[PDB]
């Protein structure tokens, strides 16, 4: 019943307009919610350009008949998110309806290089007959990295698990890579290395049993 | 000032019944508000579940009406959701929310002709699975100044091999918040999750300030307070 543009892009600093359509908008108007991963939705606009406190004034919007618009001026990196249209049907039991969502991409965000921190297994974990190396990657943009591990200088073919990148509070990305070893594997090599490649550059951190 | 907080078991077996409660604080449940449940399946959009008005009726998403019931406990200032015969399609983050009153007739105050969802809970993660709950093992990530700015060091906690999501991590019982970076969890081939929380602190404090990470894994009723000390 509620239809919105599923994908819109805007250049950083420019104005974007997200639209929603549906007969249910004629009665109680549209409301808009910003949705970021790992986070609860946030009401940004409803009614006749009603803006909750805490929402910056670059957000605005209104409803006209069966159509509604959410307008963001001077769009910023933190505005990149999913936006959901919302309404209440006027017929029947008056169900609350949600649009399918609009994925807003903010183009031209500045590149940032990754910072890499590598922790060796703790002595307490080794005593529990396990060994986990933890490679933490922060502050990079765009959110595409490749992570490779080495035992001494040989590539590791088992035990690696890396997260998908996720946004930080500063709108850069973070990711983490784990290498699960036995204590025997950890102690039998001179060192292990975590190699992070981002935009053609590589950062390698190395730890050794001691 | 009205605030909402979801509670409930984070793991439900298939064909079981999901039971969630939302606590209302900073305000009373005894109003014309529509106390609401919403969910977000992973990788999918928001879905309205239903609503209840104290002294009024209920109202449900027809696609879920055969399995969802919403109640009110006026004595506890809570309202609740029960979802029966769950399957994988019900794995989601569940939110409670507040919807102000609306009018169906004329001559109401003008505010009541607008629908919106004002206040939201933080959300609770529900995983439908036959797998058993597993509590985490917590290990220290001993301090290191290699990747930090001058005069500071990074130390942390590894929260290893738990199921299901989520875990929360604080530092020094919440007194330490500056410089804390808790990373989203990885899902291992074992089907168990692991995450790390790191805090960057002044190097001058390492030998004198106690650092403890407070790990909470509610699905397994496990709490761990792990002391993190410099290596020797």
């Amino acid at each position: 019943e509620l239809t919105q543009d599923p994908a819109v892009s805007v250049a950083l600093g420019q104005t974007v307009r997200i639209t929603c359509q549906g007969d249910s908008l004629r009665g109680y108007s549209a409301s808009w919610y910003q949705l970021k991963p790992g986070q609860a939705p946030v009401l940004v606009i409803y009614g006749k350009n009603n803006r909750p406190s805490g929402i910056p004034d670059r957000f605005s919007g209104s409803t006209s008949g069966n159509r509604a618009s959410l307008i963001i001026t001077g769009t910023q990196a933190e505005d990149e998110a999913d936006y959901y249209c919302n309404s209440r049907d006027t017929n029947g039991y008056r169900p609350v309806l949600f649009g399918g969502g609009t994925k807003l991409t903010v183009l031209g965000q500045p590149k940032g290089a990754p910072s890499v921190t590598l922790f060796p297994p703790s002595s307490e974990e080794l005593q529990a007959n396990k060994a986990t190396l933890v490679c933490l990657i922060s502050d990079f943009y765009p959110g595409a990295v490749t992570v490779a591990w080495k035992a001494d200088s040989s590539p590791v073919k088992a035990g690696v698990e890396t997260t998908t990148p996720s946004k930080q509070s500063n709108n850069k990305y973070a990711a983490s890579s784990y290498l699960s070893l036995t204590p025997e594997q950890w102690k039998s090599h001179r060192s292990y290395s975590c190699q992070v490649t981002h935009e053609g550059s590589t950062v390698e951190k190395t730890v050794a049993p001691t | 000032q009205v605030q909402l907080q979801e509670s409930g078991p984070g793991l439900v077996k298939p064909s079981g019944t999901l039971s969630l409660t939302c606590a209302i604080s900073g305000g009373s449940i005894s109003s014309s508000n529509w106390w609401t449940w919403v969910r977000q399946p992973p990788g999918k959009g928001l879905q309205w579940i239903g609503e209840i008005q104290h002294g009024g009726g209920t109202n449900y998403n027809p696609s879920l009406k055969s399995r969802a019931t919403i109640f009110v406990d006026v004595s506890k200032n809570h309202f609740s959701l029960r979802l029966s015969s769950v399957t994988a399609a019900d794995t989601a983050v569940y939110y409670c929310a507040k919807v102000p009153p609306y009018c169906t007739s004329a001559s109401c105050p003008d505010d009541y002709y607008y629908h919106y969802m004002d206040v939201w809970g933080k959300g609770t993660t529900v995983t439908v699975s036959g797998a058993s709950t597993k509590g985490p093992s917590v290990f220290p990530l001993a301090p290191s100044s290699k990747s930090t700015s001058g005069g500071t060091a990074a130390l942390g906690c590894l929260v290893k091999d738990y199921f299901p999501e989520p875990v929360t991590v604080s530092w020094n019982s919440g007194a330490l918040t500056s410089g804390v970076h808790t990373f989203p969890a990885v899902l291992q081939s074992s089907g168990l999750y692991s995450l790390s929380s790191v805090v960057t602190v002044p190097s001058s404090s390492l030998g004198t300030q106690t650092y403890i990470c407070n790990v909470n894994h509610k699905p397994s009723n496990t709490k761990v307070d792990k002391r993190v000390e410099p290596k020797s």
